RNA sequence: ACUCUAGUUUGACAUUGUGAAGAGACAUAGAGGGUGUAGAAUAAGUGGGAGCUUCGGCGCCAGUGAAAUACCACUACCUUUAUAGUUUCUUUACUUAUUCAAUGAAGCGGAGCUGGAAUUCAUUUUCCACGUUCUAGCAUUCAAGGUCCCAUUCGGGGCUGAU
RNA sequence: UUUGUAAAGUGCCUUCGAAGAGUCGAGUUGUUUGGGAAUGCAGCUCUAAGUGGGUGGUAAAUUCCAUCUAAAGCUAAAUAU
RNA sequence: UUGACCUCAAAUCAGGUAGGAGUACCCGCUGAACUUAAGCAUAUCAAUAAGCGGAGGAAAAGAAACCAACCGGGAUUGCCUUAGUAACGGCGAGUGAAGCGGCAAAAGCUCAAAUUUGAAAUCUGGUACCUUCGGUGCCCGAGUUGUAAUUUGGAGAGGGCAA
């Protein structure tokens, strides 16, 4: 049970002591093989917000470039073009679409790199811009399966009380373990090594 | 109760305690005889549940009985038939060696009635065995009718004619599809089923 | 050792159970008193012997309901009582390992025991009964992890382990 | 000739344990190690993230590259066994299983005494003996000598002789 | 003689409910069977289990079902002569 | 030093029991070949004769770790049928059961595994007496490394309640 450690609670709250937004981490464990397809590959609807900052590049097109000026962080084009390909950094995640398929091609080498850009995995170029933007700004984890045995994704946050975080890390737990294919081993939640970003390391 | 321990115990034989309890015994009875008196069943629990009654008139003999196959007569391997029936070495003895040492503790004590016998220990060579044969006509058995059934005339040499817990299995008496040929004994069912039955009004 | 046991068995010397012309007597006073008072079995006051047997003092382990239980360094089929030790230490039930199965027998009026237990004891003997918990406790239900750990036997007959001190000797002292 | 067969030869498993060598990695944490471009800077990869410590200091930002750090962790990469159990190799070493032989199971093993080969580098560091050799004789009575008892009877007992 | 404040059975509730290992089962080998990728016995080798085990007549895995309790024991008459 | 314990012995110790015969039928081990295949090496004869161990008036088997797959039957044995069938077989010669169904006969049960622990309550032998195939007292002995009572798979145990 999860319930006499804290792995969403109130227990740890005091232990960290920067009065800063730390989200707590949560590490899955399953093996898996040196493929690239087999394993988790979803990233599903989180219903609590992780508390971060986060700015998008929405370089949109005649039927999606309107609905940017009510419910979004910066509003671009495809114009311009010599700024997001040399200098410029100043972003965490972007946001494209199917319309304009043609100048992906272009930002490459600075954005694909540090997770800034979409290759495949990610629902990063999803069309509808007037009701997915409520579940961007309030931040998803992030499910990235690495080499051999990791999962590293982040739940939410150590100050947020146990009444919002109920139901958080149990949703999760519903979709590392449903959508998975038929390579992973016995009882698919092996080991969970649950820290935060401060203190010490709460597992089950 | 302690003799649920004592099963437990013996049901784990290759753990450090009973493989150091198997060495020294294995060594104390292969210093005496083949067959020699136990004063005193090394397993009370296994002795008990066969019928070790301890009282007077049980006696526990232990036995050791020659391992390995049963290696034929006839002479320099010559077998004078057949080359089916031509084999020497590998031949298998159809009863146990459990049978073996029943009939020679009940050969040896000859008054005594023959009731189980179970493992005791082995080493490459032999096989050992507890046989915990009954006097029959002691009066501690000869009443109380828990036991009188073995002081009967048809029960003379259970060992010898199969009727003991192994005897029945190296029989292969049971129940069922499996055991069609030897169910009410071999040769009985063998002797009904070859008759030529006959009637008065031939049918 | 030799004390302690001493001790002990004058404690388990003030225990003993009936012998037969005890019995005897007690049947006399039974007959008068069922006969004459009309007491069931009760004008005979409460006994207070030690238990013996080694399926009843195991049934007293399992309970809870034994105060002291000695062994027997002794009985050659000696899986009877290998699993005492760890029902003693499981159990919280303090035990000790005394010498022979004959004493155990004789202050019980048999032969052989191997098996002795004190379940009740009278207020008499309490502080004595408890000191003697402290000193068995003392030497063997708290050591039972640095026993379990380690390994006896290996001891070399007198003849070789000369040899041995000889060869060890001469193989790196001069 | 076709098909076998007792015997014998060799391997595997068991009987079959116990210590010391030599390689494979696990319970057991941590000191440190891991230099193709760019980037204060050796970022093997990933997650949080704009701040912490009294301060200093680093960090966000800035800029870079396939990877942005202060701060706490996972997977790992190469060593370090200081701790305990199991893998095949050295045939090294063990007595208790097992095998051989001998005797009416007679002196096995260890230590000491005295001497002396032995030289002293402070006192013995060491090693050997520890009853018999001209003779076709003898060797036996809990053993004679020495010592102490008993209650002095005619005898009987204990030590030593023979560590 | 009345063997006797003893024994036995029936109904309701509660806590339980102990059940047989070098044995079951398996590999190989011999033998046997009508038993067919091994029916029974036996030799060696390995060796269990507990909401378990065995059987359900083509080997195997996966998910169910059914049916009885092994490895301890006694017993008339039908039957053979 | 004396007394127990354990293990092993010795007695023309007290009292018992075993062997041998008969073997028609029974229970097991062991086990051929003539012959058949129009030859013969698997086969077949045959799981037979011979040999050996053991009983009884019957023996054996027997109260399902069974058969089934049905609307399920119910220990064992034997008869009629299944059935010369399914199956095995140089798929040759040949071999060859079982469930169901009708009937004869129907009888069910016992230990081990749970402290009786306000009481081994059990059993043997000797001695004395007698209403002497046995009963009572006393005395040793067995036995708590466990005899009796309670329960045994279908139930059952410890409690509580009313008949």
């Amino acid at each position: 049970v999860k319930e006499l450690l804290k792995y969403s609670n109130e227990t740890k709250k005091r232990n960290f002591l920067e009065t800063v937004e730390l989200q707590v981490g949560l590490k899955n464990y399953d093996p898996q093989r040196d493929k690239r397809f087999s394993g988790s590959l979803k990233l599903p609807n989180c219903p609590r917000p992780n508390m971060s900052i986060c700015i998008f590049g929405d370089a949109f097109d005649v039927d999606r470039a309107k609905s940017c000026g009510v419910d979004a962080m910066s509003v671009d084009d495809l114009k311009k073009l010599n700024k997001n390909k040399k200098l410029i950094k100043k972003l965490s995640k972007k946001y494209n679409a199917f319309i304009a398929s043609e100048v992906l091609i272009k930002q490459v080498p600075r954005l694909l790199g540090p997770q800034l850009s979409k290759a495949g995995k990610f629902p990063t170029p999803v069309s509808h811009n007037d009701d997915l933007y409520g579940k961007v700004t309030d931040v998803r984890s992030t499910i990235k399966f690495q080499l051999k045995k990791v999962l590293c994704l982040a739940v939410a946050v150590g100050n947020v009380e146990m009444e919002e975080d109920v139901l958080v890390n149990q949703i999760l737990m519903s979709v590392n373990f449903f959508v998975s294919l038929l390579k992973k081993n016995w009882q698919n939640v092996g080991s969970l090594v649950v820290k935060s970003s401060m203190g010490p390391a709460f597992r089950l | 109760g302690a003799y649920k321990y004592l099963e437990e115990l013996q049901r784990k034989k290759q753990s450090d305690v009973l493989r150091f309890l198997q060495r020294v015994r294995v060594w104390e009875y292969r210093q005496k005889n083949v067959i020699h008196r136990a004063a005193r069943p090394t397993r009370p629990d296994k002795a008990r549940r066969l019928g070790y009654k301890a009282k007077q008139g049980f006696v526990i003999y232990r036995v050791r009985v020659r391992r390995g196959n049963r290696k034929r007569p006839v002479p320099k391997g010559a077998t004078y038939g057949k080359p089916t029936n031509q084999g020497v070495n590998e031949l298998k003895y159809q009863r146990s060696l459990r049978a073996t040492a029943e009939e020679r503790v009940g050969r040896r004590a000859a008054n005594l009635r023959v009731l189980n016998s179970y493992w005791v220990n082995q080493d490459s060579t032999y096989k050992y065995f507890e046989v915990i044969l009954v006097d029959p006509q002691h009066k501690a058995i000869r009443r109380d009718a828990r036991y009188n059934w073995i002081c009967d005339p048809v029960h003379k040499h259970r060992e010898a004619r199969g009727l003991t817990a192994t005897g029945k299995k190296s029989r292969g008496i049971n129940k069922g599809h499996k055991f069609n040929n030897t169910k009410a004994g071999r040769r009985k069912t063998w002797k009904r089923q070859n008759t030529l039955s006959l009637w008065r009004y031939r049918k | 050792d030799r004390n302690t046991a001493a001790e002990t068995f004058k404690l388990f010397n003030k225990y003993r159970p009936e012998t037969a012309a005890e019995k005897k007597e007690r049947l006399t006073k039974e007959a008068a008193a069922v006969a004459e008072g009309k007491s069931k079995q009760d004008a005979s006051p409460k006994p207070y012997a030690v238990k013996y047997g080694l399926n009843h003092v195991v049934a007293l382990i399992e309970n809870k309901k034994a105060k002291l239980v000695l062994i027997a360094n002794d009985v050659d089929p000696i899986e009877l009582v290998v699993f005492l030790p760890a029902l003693c230490k499981k159990m919280g039930v303090p035990y000790a390992i005394v010498k022979g199965k004959a004493r155990l027998g004789t202050l019980v009026n048999q032969k052989t025991s191997a098996v002795a237990a004190l379940t009740e004891v009278r207020a008499e003997d309490e502080a004595a009964l408890a000191k003697l918990v402290s000193t068995i406790d003392a030497n063997f239900a708290d050591k039972y992890d640095e026993v379990k750990k380690h390994w006896g036997g290996g001891i070399l007959g007198n003849k070789a382990q000369a040899k041995m001190d000889k060869r060890a000797k001469n193989s790196d002292s001069a």
